């Protein structure tokens, strides 16, 4: 049993979208069909079902009035028409068919089973992005160290590489002359479309008023490149 | 409407484990429940339908059972592979802008000794601040098992919006990570005495503090 997906990509707040899922190795005429959203990194969420001959449609409240699910058997596709896009809609879309196996009982068809509302076969899914960004380089602030840091112990220092598009993005400190005692974080999906992410190295702290500490950050899908001094400052 | 699951449960090779699903009432106390796994790179898999049918393929080790308002899936004999999410779902739970799928829960086959994570905040830089902007970043390294609950305060109030927290990494001791912001006014920032980053993992919650100068 194979569940294909497609149409995911970038698109604008507002405007619309038009996902295809294809079926195969199946009756795909007798099973109901489901579009379930996963944005990253979080939960499942159910967008919407159909039964088998596509009398019966389902959607989520997030998305009635907007979204509308439909299925063509005689092409063995289903249908997710996507308009008035949100940054909340951004997801990977998956295709999910239903477990219960459907056929016409009494003549659109006036008795059936009906969906289950089971998904027992799921396809990979297409990633859909919602963000008015445009490629943009990133502001990159300093992390400064405890101010009840000075002598004896340890401090950690950083810097903050904020609203950026789209990734990747690379952090190095001191041109690669220090390598470990440093930690860099995966991005956040601001609401903004705009990507943000953090880099921490942690060092002596008597080493904080003679040894320089800079982040160097690569952003190359903006062909930008910046390098932050991290000062204890007062 | 939710339902309700633990954020996570971890146990050793060969052991058992169960997990909650807590709902009601309209949901799971009158409807069947299915559970699916999601291991990480990975599409969902039904492992059980109608409450505590498996469907063909699945190990006898996943078992479901159903009681008043909550639902229970249960591993025996806990295999490395067993290491993936785990979510429950009801086909009721849609009617009412309430969701289908569970929250849902994080299954750990551990593999080396638990770890406190190491929670870092700092509060907005003044050049962030003379920009006209405020950004508050909790920064959590080396713990486990690999799932944390992170939740914000200003002062003795509650935060939930204008956060955005990401999933545990594994960073390359074997160990994981994960990093919340709080995106925030200069006014937001200056209204209150203080801020503060609560982090909580394995029966602990560390909390840190800061403040404007
Ligand atoms: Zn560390
Ligand atoms: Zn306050």
């Amino acid at each position: 049993v194979q569940l294909v997906e497609s149409g995911g990509g970038v698109v604008q707040p507002g405007r619309s979208l038009r996902l295809s899922c294809v079926g195969s190795q199946f009756s795909f005429n007798r099973y109901g069909m489901h579009w379930v959203r996963q944005a990253p990194g979080k939960g499942l969420e159910w967008v919407a079902g159909i039964s088998f001959d596509g009398t019966d449609r389902y959607h989520a409240d997030n998305v009635w009035g907007r979204f509308t699910i439909s299925r063509d058997n005689s092409k063995n596709t289903l249908y997710l028409q996507m308009s008035s896009l949100r940054a909340e809609d951004t997801a990977l879309y998956y295709c999910a068919k239903d477990l219960r196996e459907d056929e016409c009982e009494e003549w659109p068809c006036r008795k059936s089973r009906g969906v289950a509302g089971v998904f027992d076969k799921w396809g990979q899914g297409t990633m859909v992005t919602v963000s008015s960004a445009s490629t943009k380089g990133p502001s990159v602030f300093p992390l400064a160290p405890s101010s009840k840091s000075t002598s004896g112990g340890t401090a950690a220092l950083g810097c903050l590489v904020k609203d950026y598009f789209p990734e990747p993005v690379t952090v190095s400190w001191n041109s690669g002359a220090l390598t470990s005692g440093v930690h860099t974080f995966p991005a956040v999906l601001q609401s903004s479309g705009l990507y943000s992410l953090s880099s921490v190295v942690t060092v002596p702290s008597s080493s904080l008023g003679t040894q320089t500490y800079i982040c160097n950050v690569n952003h190359k899908p903006s062909n930008t490149k910046v390098d932050k001094k991290v000062e204890p400052k007062s | 409407a939710v339902l309700t699951q633990p954020p996570s449960v971890s146990a050793a090779p060969g052991q058992n484990v169960t997990i909650s699903c807590s709902g009601s009432g309209s949901n799971i106390g009158n409807n069947f429940v299915s559970w699916y796994q999601q291991r990480p790179g990975t599409a969902p898999k039904l492992l059980i339908y109608e409450s505590n049918k498996r469907p063909s393929g699945i190990p006898d080790r996943f078992s479901g059972s159903k009681s008043g308002t909550s639902a229970t899936l249960a591993i025996t004999g806990l295999q490395t592979g067993d290491e993936a999410y785990y979510y429950c779902a009801t086909w009721a739970a849609r009617l009412n802008s309430a969701r289908v799928f569970g929250t849902g829960t994080m299954v750990t086959v551990l593999g080396q000794p638990k770890a406190n994570p190491t929670v870092t905040l700092y509060p907005p830089s003044s050049e962030e601040l003379q920009a006209n902007k405020a950004t508050l970043v909790c920064l959590i390294s080396d713990f486990y098992p690999g799932a944390v609950t992170v939740a914000w305060k200003a002062d003795s109030s509650p935060v939930k919006a204008g956060v955005e927290t990401t999933t545990p990494s594994k960073q390359s001791n074997n160990k994981y990570a994960a990093s919340s912001y709080l995106s925030l006014t200069p006014e937001q920032w200056k209204s209150h005495r203080s801020y503060s980053c609560q982090v909580t993992h394995e029966g602990s919650t560390v909390e840190k503090t800061v403040a404007p100068t």
